[PDB]
């Protein structure tokens, strides 16, 4: 039991931290590998995204090599604050968490070879900027950029374990999605230039297609019925004023009620989306309702035959441009 | 003596290695554990967790702390347990946890003469748990809690629960106002991760949600609002102001209720058993009022048709309606 | 305070008073020779049960917030259940449950052979 | 001379061992405790919870820190508790607790010849609180707070309430905004776990809500709006729209109650009697205006019974509800 | 620099940080200052108010004397975990922060002759209790007391460092009130007592007084418009009895919406403020003008003088009594 | 030769003095600073502040820790800025910060040859930017950054923007989705403080903020019910119900969309641009329901004047609508 703790006794004896294996003979090479355990919900507020990982990265340090009964020594966390680890940051992160409970959640592992397998436990909130023109039918590539914070592409360069399309898996069970469905993700590496020099940067982008039964059960029909209920209003007689202004004007109020509360979820952006656009057209559809009415109504007394006629041809043009407005909405929509 | 006690810790840790595990190099270290639950504070469908406070205690064996000559368990100050080696103990699917540090660090150290080493923690975590909403308020849920080796694989550590079926207690504390506790069980297995395999352990628990508060908070509502869109039919149908108000109001009583009623609940893109009621709802004050609408077209000229229609629709309305409530009640319980 | 009185093969034991501070409700039965042994306990809201192991399959324990009694259904008694019964009440934050000393209002005793 | 005092200080913490309570071994050391309470700062029924801010201080006797030669009381640095044993006193009950740290840690220590030291704290402290709201808000909460030591048995340590009954101070100068505070009492006990037996001691505060405004805020409109509704039936039936509004008003003004005041109320999913006697009004006016649309109904057909159903009515309406509240009372009060 | 070193050396050597200067000779005089760099925000809901101060004290240490080419070292923070500096904390603080970015924002400062300058930066999180009986017209002097925690009246005593008034100074432009407007400060102290002994608190009293404009526009002026619309009910003719109901029924519904929204605005006080003696004023009004067109449609078929002459006198009673509340109303609350 | 380099940096910080800063007792000390803004997170009028994510780069000399004999630029491990001397940068008018420590510590240190040090961090830091409203929502913000030395006065450092106009980089990428900004500036002084003068640094921006979302919000909504409350002018004034109806309707949807408005900000006490428009369509429609109502007192006995009334109002109202929002877009714009 001794033999591993002199073992031990001499790697340390005369290893110096602050320094990077091979300064000044060569490129210090990690292998990294990412298990993300849990991809985690999808802010469209603050354009974040949080994600659960499993963070491996494997180097080479020649001054940690041994000869022992075991080839793998595998250690406690505590070990790895006294050896040289690389400085991984992310650089989209807003706000990330290295577990503590019930210890710190790494594992350190040493080979006789001197090939040091270093894995942490990590939650990660990322930025994932969207573009919500076509909302709530778009589609994202949340990314997630990680790479050395201090050492430049000289000295510290970052590769994949395995092939990139297979160095980064998702657990099967690890879909904390609400109302996103996960396409896939793409892995890619390059260079990143700052006031510092030149680094290398690994990328994972996250494909997202968000899921629509929730703004069709809450916004649209509603809308749709509305906009029925508005239309109904042409098949009441002339003589019953009251009821068509009644008819149409809770209309109008329903209409803007639903048109302000559509926007409470997505973030203040200064264009229009699909759904306001739906909106809109539907608003439109009540006015020029309560309009046509109105018109009917002047015409009532002094020209009754005309006053019929507009009401008969509104009972048919009504309809049909509503269903030809929402075919060519979301037969442009539906398959963007 | 106090000094022969402290001789001897101090010779317990005088040539301890911290960063060896038990045992090291040969076989593996069996770890007991037991979890004595002391509430659930809360369980939240918008964050899909729920919060767990507990006492969790770690037995395991170390011949390195063996001492002899004192018959007696040694209950030493919690900071020693700086100075020993723990398990290296996870929760998968915690988010955020803390060990309790008013006013010392809620941390127990107890030695054994055989070298057993017993080592308690009073832990607060926000363990996540997807939840299925599909049949809320009608729903049941299922949350665990899993227990896992982080850097030790099954050639170094194994994981049991201390004392069988009995290792974790307090299950009667759990008190949760809109819950109910029905079932918890225990899962020990084998966890295979591409680094190799890890001892698993589960604690899981099923829970029913209770409908009393939303039986009288939503349902009653609509059920009244529907009853009354109804009148309509009984009144004449020459008041055509008086029945269109009268629908109206009923179809925006609705609405409001309907958009007043979005609650603590996530935004899935499926429709809940809530929801499908309050359409229902929505439905039958609307068909009411097209009822209406058509009949002030047609009674112009056919009365006896559109007093026939009001007639008709008095019976079938009702009925409709409770067929639907039928099927709805039937269907989700 | 809380007023338990028990009676009773089903044994009924009803509780009156501040049953909400005292939310557990267990049975304990002492042996001639012997001290008091742990039974049975039931939880007043969620109505979820615990049980000892020697007399566990054979005893059922139920409660009724309707007049706030607690039920312990006895069934293929044996010459070994020959003690004397006691209903008793546990604080929320009372501990341990298979502990008499940690239960602070009890009942009467009743005699079973 | 503070060489001297220095000196003296070296020697009683020198060859000092953190790891050994005092009379390690031996018999139990006492604990006395004080507690000041400077706030409670807010008492919540949706967390089931309670802060609480406090001046804790801890009295024990350790002999290897007597001294002689200086008469006086030593009030040393707070981190001079980083070398000495303390107590690992904790609260079970509490949810979140920190320590006040600004601008230097709220810790005290102070030391007297014979060996006596006071620890002293100052603690803001989260600690839950089940409630019964089934009567609210006429009911009376009963909230705790619990002091354990978390590792040592009632054979090493124990506990008790320093100065009887006056251990606890300034609970009168405490103000909360729906409670006041009708009466503290301390306990002191023991609780045995299956790791052995611990020493309690328990501060308790008993909460009576207070119901000056909330008979006047929840009660008075609903009750009001029933009377209202049965004004309608003393009406001729020539002032038809006088009814019609009286009823719709009445109908609506019941549903919005029921929709907003309770979302108003406390969110917790909980059936309170409030919600009961609300929903009860509701059925009322509701019942009150199907009343008004039969008698409207019948009207011309048979004149004779709706003046007879309003009569009636005229007396079943205010003695089902006096019913109703007779019942409600005697079920709640 | 080495001089300087071998100066901090001699300081340090032997130097005890658990006994306060003069202990059991004399009492430790320490002076303290405050500049209030922002007052932040003041909370209803929690009864709180922020505060980010730049706190000075200064004492005589007479173990710190030195002899140098320099008469005041200015030294690193971290000195000052060196030597002994009081314990003073805030007693009405509730959570307060010492700010640590980029470096622990404390400075030390050490004078030839012994005297000690130990500033630091802070946020104070203060309790302020309120009175809302004259919500929203109330004025308020939320406090700020502190104290050393450990040292009695007989150890360690506070002065305020210049004259009081002039001890706690304000910044121009530090200000983040919204709905508060800060009038001054009282600056005392006084001797306070607990089961340790007898204690020195130095006091100040910040006088605040909150700004009415937003509850004009968001409260009182919706709600005087309610009333006034209910009462325009009265001068519809005889014929438009449907247009009255609707009049009531709406009126009676604005007013439960208003006074129902503005609750949740209020704090969570147990009893009557004057924005809510204002809403129950305004209800009664509206539900009194709903009752009058009841009760003049329950004598329009029978007795049409009578309805008419009820009509007549509500037309000029429900104005002139409101007009007369709202005098009464405001002569109470704008002049106290 | 990693060797060599080992007992070089030992040999650097054998002797060195933290508690001194470089040139100590002598000249001040020249410190440039560089920021790269990452992005910049929301930005809030309820908390008056500003979420800023920068690479902050400090550049100093210090003579001890000149190093001959190694012709390469030290990138050192983070942890050993622990040993060295770094400036007290501070920022003013932050309210809380913090420096990512993801996987390890966000910090960079180098070493030149000639003693020089580059020192690198990532800093979060939420920033108050007090907001003058009283242009909502075409209002201009200007935002500022702080940057001061807490301990150091002039005369131990200064303070120097490192490039020039070019020290601050990212500007011109940063995507605000409600703001945009318009320029950037760089100001260097002293500021006086009673414990003297110390150097300050500014890095302020003027957002200017985008109207598309307040126009599809609230301009429409106001605009399209006011010109519907318009309608009532050419209803016959003896159809009493429709036209009151209408108004009334105009009127509770006109509330509505001013409380759904006045949610989301701070309650500050003065009327915002926004609320004139509010307040103006407010006044249009009441203006046009008692128009009305003084057209339906008068009609008996006068229809002419009514219908006179009624036919001027039809192009009043409109006339006057058109120039209420010409002025208030000539005064806003
Ligand atoms: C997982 O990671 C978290 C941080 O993200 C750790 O929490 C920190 O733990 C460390 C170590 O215990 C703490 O550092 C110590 O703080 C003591 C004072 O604590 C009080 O004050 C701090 C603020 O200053 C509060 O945050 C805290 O709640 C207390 O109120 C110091 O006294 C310690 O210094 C002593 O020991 C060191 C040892 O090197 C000596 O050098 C010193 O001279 C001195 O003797 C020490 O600094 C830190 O405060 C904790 N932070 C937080 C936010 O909690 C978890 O502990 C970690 N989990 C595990 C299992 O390691
Ligand atoms: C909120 O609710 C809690 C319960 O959830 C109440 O707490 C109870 O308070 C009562 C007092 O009102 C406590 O009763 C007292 O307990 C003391 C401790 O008992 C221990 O020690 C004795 C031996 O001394 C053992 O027999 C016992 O098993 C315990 O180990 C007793 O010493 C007290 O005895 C007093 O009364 C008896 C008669 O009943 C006399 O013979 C004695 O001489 C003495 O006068 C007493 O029994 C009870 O223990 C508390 N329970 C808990 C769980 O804490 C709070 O009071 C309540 N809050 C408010 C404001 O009412
Ligand atoms: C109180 C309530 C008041 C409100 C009213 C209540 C009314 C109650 C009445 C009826 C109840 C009806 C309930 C339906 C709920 C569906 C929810 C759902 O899951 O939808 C799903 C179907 O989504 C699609 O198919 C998307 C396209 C929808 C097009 C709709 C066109 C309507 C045209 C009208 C033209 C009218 C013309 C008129 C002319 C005069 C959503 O799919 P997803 O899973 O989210 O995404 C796909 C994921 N995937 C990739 C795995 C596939
Ligand atoms: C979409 C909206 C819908 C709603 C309708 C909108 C309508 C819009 C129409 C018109 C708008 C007119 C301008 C309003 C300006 C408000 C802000 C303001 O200046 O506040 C000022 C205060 O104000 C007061 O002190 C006055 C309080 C009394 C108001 C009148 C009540 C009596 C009405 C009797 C009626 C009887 C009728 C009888 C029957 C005929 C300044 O506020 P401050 O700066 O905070 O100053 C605080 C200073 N302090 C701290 C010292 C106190
Ligand atoms: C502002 C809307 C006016 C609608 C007028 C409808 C009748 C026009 C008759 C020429
Ligand atoms: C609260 C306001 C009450 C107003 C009463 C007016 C009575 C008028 C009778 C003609
Ligand atoms: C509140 C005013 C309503 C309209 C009245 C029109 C007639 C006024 C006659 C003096
Ligand atoms: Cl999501
Ligand atoms: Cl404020």
């Amino acid at each position: 039991t001794t033999v591993f703790t002199r073992i031990l006794d001499r790697l340390l004896d005369g290893y110096d931290n602050r320094l990077r294996p091979g300064l000044g003979e060569r490129v210090t090479e990690v292998k990294t590998d990412i298990f993300v355990t849990s991809f985690g919900p999808v802010s469209d507020h603050d354009m974040e995204y949080t994600i659960d990982v499993f963070f491996r990265q494997s180097w080479k340090d020649e001054r940690l090599k041994f000869k022992g009964p075991m080839t793998v020594l595998r250690l406690n966390n505590l070990m790895a604050s006294k050896i040289w680890t690389p400085d991984t940051f992310f650089h989209n992160g807003k706000k990330s968490v290295a577990h503590n409970m019930t210890m710190p959640n790494k594992l350190l592992r040493i080979t006789e070879d001197g090939t040091l397998l270093y894995t942490m436990r990590l939650t990660v909130r990322a930025e994932c900027p969207m573009h919500l023109e076509d909302f709530p039918m778009d589609a994202h590539a949340c990314p997630l950029k990680f790479g050395s914070y201090a050492y430049t592409r000289a000295e510290v360069v970052y590769e994949w374990t395995r092939e990139p399309a297979r160095s980064v898996v998702v657990a099967e069970d690890g879909s904390r999605l609400n109302q996103y469905d996960l396409l896939g993700q793409t892995v890619d590496s390059g260079i990143v230039q700052s006031s510092t020099g030149e680094y290398v940067v690994m990328t994972t982008h996250f494909h997202l297609k968000r899921k629509i039964g929730y703004f069709v059960i809450q916004t649209y029909l509603p809308c749709i019925m509305t906009v029925i209920l508005s239309q109904v209003s042409f098949w009441l007689n002339r003589e019953s004023v009251p009821a068509r202004t009644v008819f149409g004007v809770t209309t109008v109020l329903t209409m803007t009620t639903l048109s302000i509360s559509a926007r409470n979820s997505l973030p203040k952006v200064a264009y229009a989306t699909a759904m306001d656009w739906f909106i809109a057209v539907c608003y439109a559809f009540v006015f020029s309702a309560l309009i046509e009415f109105a018109t009917v109504n002047y015409f009532t007394k002094s020209q009754p035959a005309r006053a019929a006629k507009i009401d008969r041809l509104s009972r048919i043009a009504f309809p049909l441009l509503f269903g030809i407005f929402n075919l060519v909405y979301w037969a442009t929509y539906l398959n963007r | 003596n106090m000094s022969f006690v402290k001789e001897t810790v101090d010779k317990l840790l005088k040539g301890y290695d911290i960063r060896l595990r038990p045992d090291f190099g040969g076989p593996p270290v069996c770890v007991g554990m037991n979890i004595d639950i002391a509430s659930i504070d809360m369980v939240s469908e918008v964050n899909m967790d729920y919060t767990l406070t507990m006492y969790f205690q770690q037995y395991w064996r170390d011949k390195r702390l063996a001492y002899s000559g004192i018959p007696l368990n040694l209950t030493l100050d919690n900071r020693v347990a700086d100075q020993l080696w723990v398990p290296d103990t996870y929760f998968l699917n915690d988010k955020k946890s803390f060990v309790h540090g008013v006013t010392v660090k809620n941390r127990m150290i107890r030695l054994h003469p055989d070298g057993t080493v017993l080592y308690g923690l009073r832990i607060t975590t926000t363990a996540a748990c997807m939840m299925d909403l599909r049949r809320y308020p009608l729903d049941e849920q299922n949350c665990t809690l899993e227990i896992e080796s982080y850097g030790y694989t099954t050639d170094d550590i194994e994981f049991y629960w201390r004392g069988g079926d009995k290792a974790v207690t307090g299950v009667e504390r759990i008190e949760l106002p809109q819950f109910s506790i029905v079932e918890h069980r225990l899962v020990s297995r084998n966890v295979v991760f591409a680094t190799g395999a890890y001892p698993r352990l589960s604690l899981s628990f099923r829970l029913k949600r209770n409908i009393g508060y939303f039986i009288l908070q939503t349902y009653m509502p609509s059920i009244l609002i529907t009853i009354l869109s109804w009148v309509s039919f009984w009144i004449n149908y020459d008041a055509s102001a008086a029945r269109v108000a009268l629908g109206i109001t009923t179809v925006l009583t609705m609405t409001t209720i309907n958009t007043h009623l979005r609650e603590t609940l996530p935004k899935i893109p499926y429709v809940k058993a809530i929801d499908m009621y309050l359409m229902g709802c929505f439905v039958f004050v609307f068909l009411a009022l097209l009822e209406y609408a058509f009949v002030n077209y047609i009674f112009f000229s056919q009365p006896a048709r559109a007093a026939a229609i009001d007639r008709w629709s008095r019976i079938v309305f009702p009925f409709t309606f409770s067929l639907f409530n039928l099927v709805y009640w039937l269907y989700y319980v | 305070q809380v007023q338990l009185v028990e009676s009773g093969l089903r044994l009924s034991c009803a509780a009156s008073g501040h049953t909400f501070n005292y939310p557990i409700m267990g049975w304990f039965r002492q042996a001639p020779g012997k001290e008091r042994e742990f039974v049975g306990a039931i939880s007043w809201s969620g109505g979820s049960t615990s049980y000892a192991d020697s007399v566990k399959d054979r005893f059922t324990i139920s409660r009724d917030n309707a007049k706030n009694t607690v039920y312990l259904e006895m069934n293929n008694l044996k010459p070994e259940d020959t003690a004397v019964y006691y209903c008793a009440a546990k604080g929320r934050y009372s501990g341990g449950l298979y502990y008499p000393t940690n239960y602070d209002y009890w009942g009467q005793g009743t005699q079973v052979t």
